[PDB]
């Protein structure tokens, strides 16, 4: 009943629809200028995830426009923390290089860096966190009902609703001897949210000093409502 | 404005 | 089984332990000084819910620290929303002030304000959020096992488990007509992340201007470690 | 430091 209207499916296929096809990862002057230049390849891809989720390409162009510029941040750090459970000491990039901890650190963005390795990439390794249950994460935080300025905010909670009721049948299905496993899987989004807050105060920075290349799109996502 | 985004998402 | 190692009716007991005896509230110069009152008051009453929380006192004094340190401004923020459902633009302080929205944008808060009674109040209002739902959610946040420098987060993350099998057990005996209530309670904690780091945000602001009183306790949380 | 926390945990 929950997986027909939002089915589990689809969002696994949204997901595998737009992976990197990166064959050997090699390390990135400046880490953080190759993380900039990332996120801004992978803003386009967000948006083709972003129509392949059920009903979201049903809403109104002006909800699809909030609903991606509130949750950008938070859908690219999750994507690329799952990729990089691969990895014991660093972060995979969708352009197929590697920021090693030592890098990070060696470029002034050492804390930020480790919240993510330890809040998000390890736990997300140790519970062998699984792409349909990062894609229905993704799916919830894009469905954000609280985006200021929405048409008709009680459609997106109800869509959200839908993510989480499909994405509950599915871990009951496939992890029945992990009753928590739903609640922990949703306990992850506080961390995502408080690191995309502090991610999108280093890219405020970085723009201001004037020294990270910034190209079009990331800079878009940067501007002023 | 929002000018990339409103033309990436129009595209069908 | 949920219910015996961590029961929600000592976690409702902590929450009624703790409430403020106020017969009539009355409204608040600077609406932002009489918050700050209420905010350093309530650290106190604060420490005494966290003993009532089981297993808590059990925990190493270090880790008892840390984690009333990492927690205390979202512990503080939900007990006062949830206390305000009963006004409709506004919120009650534990010292007997109400705080109308309009008295919030006359000192310059009002951003902040809003989004307490949006994500917050209304959404709790909404549900009907009960007072072990609020007490177990604070719970949950108590029981931060990310935070910072803990001796053993691996038993921080089994007392955190514990409340929230708990919580959904009591959800689903209490409101079985509504599958996605224990959801629905978890999925405001990224909101209220958010709106905590907004508000430390704040404060740190009025520490730094020196134009707002801070009273000891809440001045001894805003110090580093 | 944290003085007063410090002091409200440990008084039972
Ligand atoms: C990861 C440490 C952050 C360093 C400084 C903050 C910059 C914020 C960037 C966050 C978005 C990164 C997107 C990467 C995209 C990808 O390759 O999948
Ligand atoms: C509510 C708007 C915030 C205004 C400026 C930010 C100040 C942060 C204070 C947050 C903690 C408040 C605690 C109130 C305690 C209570 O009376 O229950
Ligand atoms: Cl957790
Ligand atoms: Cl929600």
């Amino acid at each position: 009943s929950a997986n027909e209207d939002m089915p589990v499916e689809r969002i696994l296929e949204a997901e595998l629809a737009v992976e990197p096809k990166t064959e050997t990862y090699v390390e990135a002057n400046d880490p953080v200028t190759n993380i900039c230049q990332a996120a801004d390849k992978q803003l386009f891809t967000l948006v083709e995830w972003a129509k392949r989720i059920p009903h979201f390409s049903e809403l109104p162009l002006d909800d699809q426009v909030i609903l991606l510029r509130a949750g950008w941040n938070e859908l690219l750090i999750a994507s690329f923390s799952h990729r990089s459970i691969a990895v014991k000491d660093g972060i995979l990039l969708a352009t197929g290089l590697h920021v090693h901890r030592n890098s990070a650190h060696s470029a002034g963005v050492g804390a930020i860096f480790d919240r993510v390795l330890t809040e998000l990439v390890s736990k997300m390794r140790d519970m062998q966190m699984d792409k349909t249950e990062l894609g229905c994460l993704r799916a919830i935080v894009l469905f954000n009902p609280d985006s200021k300025g929405l048409s008709n905010p009680a459609e997106v909670e109800a869509l959200r609703e839908k993510v989480y009721a499909s994405l509950e049948a599915y871990c009951k299905h496939k992890y029945p001897e992990q009753p928590g496993r739903f609640a922990k899987l949703l306990l992850r989004l506080p961390a995502l949210r408080s690191i995309g807050l502090k991610c999108l105060e280093h890219l405020f920075f970085f723009k201001l000093i004037g020294d990270t290349p910034i190209d079009t799109f990331l800079m878009e996502m940067l501007e002023a409502p | 404005k929002h000018k990339i985004l409103h033309r990436l998402l129009q595209d069908s």
